[PDB]
RNA sequence: AAUGCGCAGAUACCGGGAGGAACGCCGAUGGCGAAGGCAGCCACCUGGUCCACCCGUGACGCUGAGGCGCGAAAGCGUGGGGAGCAAACCGGAUUAGAUACCCGGGUAGUCCACGCCCUAAACGAUGCGCGCUAGGUCUCUGGGUCUCCUGGGGGCCGAAGCUAACGC
């Protein structure tokens, strides 16, 4: 159980370094801002490390958030 | 007396009591409820049929607006949250939609001893 | 002498009147500082992902740089004083690490 | 930093012979350039103890190795010292 | 439940501002440091360390009484700061009592600078270094002809052996 799809898988080509690709930086968040698991993320230990780097650069640039609010229940 | 037709239905949910508050589409408030203005006066206002009271008392106030549709946002983790949104729900009120807009902290202010316990 | 990126967002209320005047104002405080743009990248306005000064969009400015680091902070701290400069981030150049590709 | 030029220059300037990178004099001076670099950090950064400790451990490798020559050839010793400022 | 707070209009909601302290997710299933200990982001200054090449010196090594430096928290001095939290303390409640546990307040303190104090279940309750003795498995990090192999670090199960036993 708990089978969902791999973020790396759904990306082909990518810099890890680049804080500044929001169009697919996007694709590491969850529905909230949260920067996701690796589990989700499919990244590797040192990979994961240099997205939350980024990521987290992103954010102070104002490209991607901090946290968004759950639409549903 | 201003016919507003649609607006928000703010929920805050705690362990201690429900209270919602309907406002207009931009924030400002048009009426509010919550378990104390219904009569429950001990803790029978967390209770979750408080909410359901709370929240149709707040919608019924408000269709005295003219107010066919709103959206929801929830905000807290105790008892009668759902029923609140529930009662929205069966209340003639449009629900627009729900969101959960619970305040969280990225970590500030030592909590008080009751709310730290292990960590 | 060391690799930047200056990336510096300003407001995005403004006309092309004063788009330049401020770009100038830039443009003049790297050489002040002794910074060689290798090359730029001036994107533009953005949705951004919050509101920063109220404003729900920001101008943007890339640079890649190459100065003396002991004025870093310096020229980081300048370029800050204007109003129209929301943001003034200075990373240091490095190398792409490409994954999944 | 010490730079790879700047690191470069003390090693032929204490070499005993072409391309000697490992000599008694070659270590004590390049000691001698941290040691230096790192007394100048520490008059600023005075909390900084735990780069002081890398300084305890520069300064006492140092003193082995000039110790270890003194007594080898106390001549290059006294030379190695008057060529620095060590000892004084 | 009560104290408390609210019609000098609180709570809930939207906008703006001030300030202090901490730093969500990533985070561990981890990492770094001699220990204490160390996690927003950026720059600077700076320490340790691992690997490959096996190029240089040539035993220059190990340990270390005393000395010296470092050393969580609380605490002390001087000055500054003061959101939240909270010894004391002031109240509410519980109780046979309640100098407690629960609730409402609250000063020192918690924060910063500089000086001091030098303690801990300062724990792996396991001084440091070196050599030697099956493997299996997970993992962090580097090299490689990248099934699998080779070095450093982190866990687990276990040969021989050890151990009062537990266990190692
Ligand atoms: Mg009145
Ligand atoms: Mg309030
Ligand atoms: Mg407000
Ligand atoms: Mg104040
Ligand atoms: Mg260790
Ligand atoms: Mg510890
Ligand atoms: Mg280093
Ligand atoms: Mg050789
Ligand atoms: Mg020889
Ligand atoms: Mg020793
Ligand atoms: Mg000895
Ligand atoms: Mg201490
Ligand atoms: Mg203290
Ligand atoms: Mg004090
Ligand atoms: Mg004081
Ligand atoms: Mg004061
Ligand atoms: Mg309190
Ligand atoms: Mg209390
Ligand atoms: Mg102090
Ligand atoms: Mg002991
Ligand atoms: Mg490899
Ligand atoms: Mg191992
Ligand atoms: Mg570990
Ligand atoms: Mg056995
Ligand atoms: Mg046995």
């Amino acid at each position: 159980p708990s089978r969902k799809a791999k973020v790396k898988a759904t990306l082909g080509e990518f810099d890890l370094r680049d804080y500044r690709n929001v169009e697919v930086l996007k694709r590491f968040l969850s529905e909230t801002g949260k920067i996701l698991p690796r589990r989700r993320t499919g990244l590797s230990g040192k990979e994961q490390r240099i997205l939350a780097k980024t990521i987290k650069r992103a954010r102070i640039l104002g490209l991607l958030p901090f946290t968004e609010k759950l639409v549903r229940k | 007396k201003r016919q507003v037709a649609s607006g928000r239905a703010y929920i805050h949910a705690s362990y201690n009591n429900t209270i919602v508050t309907i406002t207009d589409p931009d924030g400002n408030p048009i009426t509010w409820s919550s378990g104390g203005v219904i009569g429950y006066k001990g803790s029978r206002k967390g209770t979750p049929y408080a909410a359901q009271l709370a929240a149709l008392d707040a919608a019924k106030k408000a269709m005295a607006y003219g107010m066919q549709s709103v959206d929801v946002i929830v905000r807290g983790t105790g008892a009668g949250r759902e029923q609140a949104i529930r009662a929205l729900q069966a209340s003639g009120l449009q629900v627009k939609s729900i969101v959960d807009d619970t305040p969280v902290p990225h970590n500030g202010c030592r909590p008080k001893k009751k709310f730290r316990k292990a960590s | 002498m060391r690799r930047y990126e200056v990336n510096i967002v300003l407001n995005p209320n403004l006309d092309q009147s004063q788009l330049a005047l401020e770009k100038e104002i830039i443009q003049r405080a790297l050489e002040n500082y002794g910074a060689r743009v290798e090359k730029v990248e001036e994107l533009g306005l953005r949705r951004l992902a919050y509101p920063i000064a109220k404003d729900p969009q920001g101008y943007f400015l890339w640079y890649q740089v190459e100065m003396p680091e002991d004025r870093v902070n310096d020229l980081a701290r300048e370029l800050r004083i204007r109003d129209n400069v929301r943001r003034v981030m200075v990373v240091k150049s490095q190398e792409p690490f490409l994954a999944n590709a | 930093p010490i730079t790879k030029e700047e690191k470069q220059k003390v090693i032929q300037e204490f070499a005993r012979f072409p391309g000697d990178t490992g000599s008694t004099e070659v270590q004590v001076a390049l000691l001698t350039l941290r040691i230096n670099r790192l007394s100048e950090h520490l008059k600023v950064h005075k909390k900084d103890h735990h780069s002081h400790r890398g300084l305890l451990m520069m300064v006492g490798q140092r003193r082995r190795l000039l110790r270890y020559l003194q007594r080898e050839d106390p001549e290059r010793y006294r030379a190695l010292i008057e060529k620095l400022g060590i000892r004084g």
